[PDB]
């Protein structure tokens, strides 16, 4: 009842997993659980190490609140998609109750909200697109992406699917969101080799992630358009079950750490660019 | 039971002007403010009460907050503690809501309950075009002589952070001498070189230097932080209202009251 199981997942720079005994330095214990086969429900956790800006959001929250946790790494899904009706992710490890809480670069919008309870929001984060080369478009509500045919030839450009970012295009944007399926991309280092190689003229997927890989990106030729811009703006928030006791303190918490400096620190301690 | 809205002077978020003769006053709200009389209130934050308004199916009465304060917590003199400002409405009961620039702190969370932001910023710095300065570490702000003179707006939020950390004390001291009552009041006297730097919200200072071409901000945010709407740690329409700024932030709508009033 002090000990809480709490579930995440790896997207750099706010959840980052490295192999193992004991985790050494600033990592703390993350364990996933790995199938024997892909015909058995058979598996076994493997122990692994967990670091980043979100991991260290987890620690102090920890000091601070006073609990303790077993953090594991979620398996069926990413973020959370609703799925006929049933949540995978981090978000339905917390709907399902087998987390008390999601902890990571988890976007908080209105549907996930539905079903979970969501902190203060402590990264800011939205939609951006990312370019390579220069480029004159506004934003994702450039003519070039709502209405690509227009353009001969049309742009080429997609997200990484079944996360908040693709849910709004589909929400807002019905035909940009059928043009795009077709440049899907199955992770944020597969969209920045389309992107350099140029098989892939723009790509939109979330701010603060975009934001971060321009910053450490060498060369410093990848950008994000419009000075930046954030259509939707939002933030990452730990995710914790509906009508939580747990959701005061750890806002109180987090807000605490903004008076403090603390998150100044995590920032620049993991989010310090080059660029 | 209708809700009792306060709210504050503070454009592009809240415009106050008086009525036409016929107390009648773009879409605008009759307010009152000081004792009391008919005003009119329009801006961003009430597009935002009256999209909330017909999205929850809600009745209102908007008036000013009587002491023109956002609100901090001050000692009462002994050993009593009290919330000013909006802040104190709110809590006493005067108020059901608080819509407006109301920026998201732990010593106001404590009390109250704050909807998800509807509005990302943060603090920076206001000058007059001719002075020029780092920004908030330059060796006239850490370092203060009346010689150059800055503030910011006295039971604030801004005015809570730097009273915070002790080793933000010797500029706090420095501000207090030179506060001002209102955001207006201290852009006013930026103007007049009667003020160096007001040190305030960014979504405010980067409109005025938008359009009082005399004012530049430098640079530069020094501070992330945000507005949200106040209702008290029952409440009813608390998650509610939660849920409609995150689907005008999703759907466009919040990004259509920027490109409005910002
Ligand atoms: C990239 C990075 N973005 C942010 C980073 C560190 N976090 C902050 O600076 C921060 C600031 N303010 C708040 C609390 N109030 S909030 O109104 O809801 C708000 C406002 C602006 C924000 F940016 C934000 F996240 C949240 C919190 C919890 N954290 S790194
Ligand atoms: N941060 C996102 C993942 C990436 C995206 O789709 O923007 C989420 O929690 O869904």
């Amino acid at each position: 009842d002090n000990h809480l199981s709490i579930v995440t997942l790896e997207e750099a720079p706010f959840v980052i997993v490295e192999d193992i005994e004991t985790c050494v330095r600033n990592t703390v214990p993350c364990r996933k659980f790995v199938k024997i086969n892909n015909s058995t429900n058979e598996g076994m956790n493997v122990k692994k190490c967990c670091k980043g800006f979100c991991i260290d959001i987890l620690k102090k929250l920890s000091r601070t609140v006073k609990f303790t946790y077993d953090l594991y790494l979620v398996t069926n899904g990413k973020h959370g998609k609703k799925v006929n009706n049933v949540w995978n992710g981090m978000i339905g490890e917390v709907v399902y109750q087998r987390a008390v809480m999601a902890v990571g670069s988890l976007t908080i919008n209105e549907e996930r909200s539905e079903v979970v309870d969501f902190s203060v929001p402590f990264v800011e984060t939205g939609i951006s697109v990312m370019v390579s080369r220069g480029t004159q478009v506004t934003g994702l509500s450039d003519k070039k992406f709502q209405r690509p045919h227009d353009y001969s030839p049309p742009f080429r450009f997609g997200t990484v699917p079944n996360g908040s970012t693709e849910r709004n295009i589909r929400n807002n944007y019905p035909y940009m969101h059928q043009y795009m399926t077709r440049f899907n991309q199955r992770g944020v280092e597969d969209a920045l080799v389309s992107l350099k190689t140029g098989k892939l003229d723009a790509f939109i997927y979330d701010a603060a992630v975009l934001n971060y890989k321009a910053g450490r990106d060498e060369g410093c030729k990848l950008v994000t358009i419009g000075s930046g811009y954030i259509f939707a703006t939002t933030g990452y928030g730990i995710a914790l079950q509906k009508g939580s006791p747990w959701k005061r303190q750890i806002d109180l918490a987090l807000l605490q750490f903004v008076g403090d400096g603390e998150m100044e620190e995590l920032e620049t301690l993991w989010l310090t660019g080059i660029c | 039971t209708r809700l009792k809205i306060v709210t504050i002077h503070q454009e592009p978020f809240v415009y106050v002007k008086p009525t036409m003769s016929d107390g009648t006053c773009v879409k605008k709200v009759i307010c009152t403010g000081p004792h009391t009389v008919p005003q009119c209130c329009y801006g961003f934050c009430i597009d935002l009460l009256i999209k909330l308004a017909r999205t929850m199916n809600f009745t209102y009465e908007v008036h000013l907050v009587a002491d023109g304060k956002f609100g901090t917590q001050e000692r009462v003199n002994s050993n009593k503690k009290e919330w000013n400002g909006m802040m104190g409405e709110l809590l006493s009961g005067q108020a059901d809501m608080i819509v407006a620039p109301l920026t998201i702190n732990n010593e106001r969370a404590q009390y109250i309950e704050f909807s998800k932001p509807f509005k990302y910023q943060g603090l920076t710095i206001l000058v007059k075009k001719g002075t020029r300065i780092t920004g908030i570490n330059d060796p006239r702000l850490r370092n203060p002589s009346d010689k150059f003179i800055y503030a910011t707006v006295k039971q604030s939020s801004v005015d809570i952070y730097f009273r915070r950390q002790v080793e933000l004390s010797t500029m706090y001291r420095h501000m207090e001498k030179h506060n001002y009552e209102s955001a207006a009041e201290a852009i006013q006297a930026v103007r007049d070189n009667k003020l160096h730097a007001f040190i305030w919200d960014s979504a405010v200072l980067e409109f005025e230097a938008s359009q009082k071409c005399d004012l530049v901000t430098t640079g530069e945010l020094f501070f992330r932080s945000g507005f949200g709407i106040g209702m008290r740690k029952d409440s009813p329409w608390k998650q509610n209202v939660s849920l409609s700024i995150l689907k005008s932030h999703e759907n466009g709508f919040m990004e259509d009251l920027d490109k409005t009033w910002v």
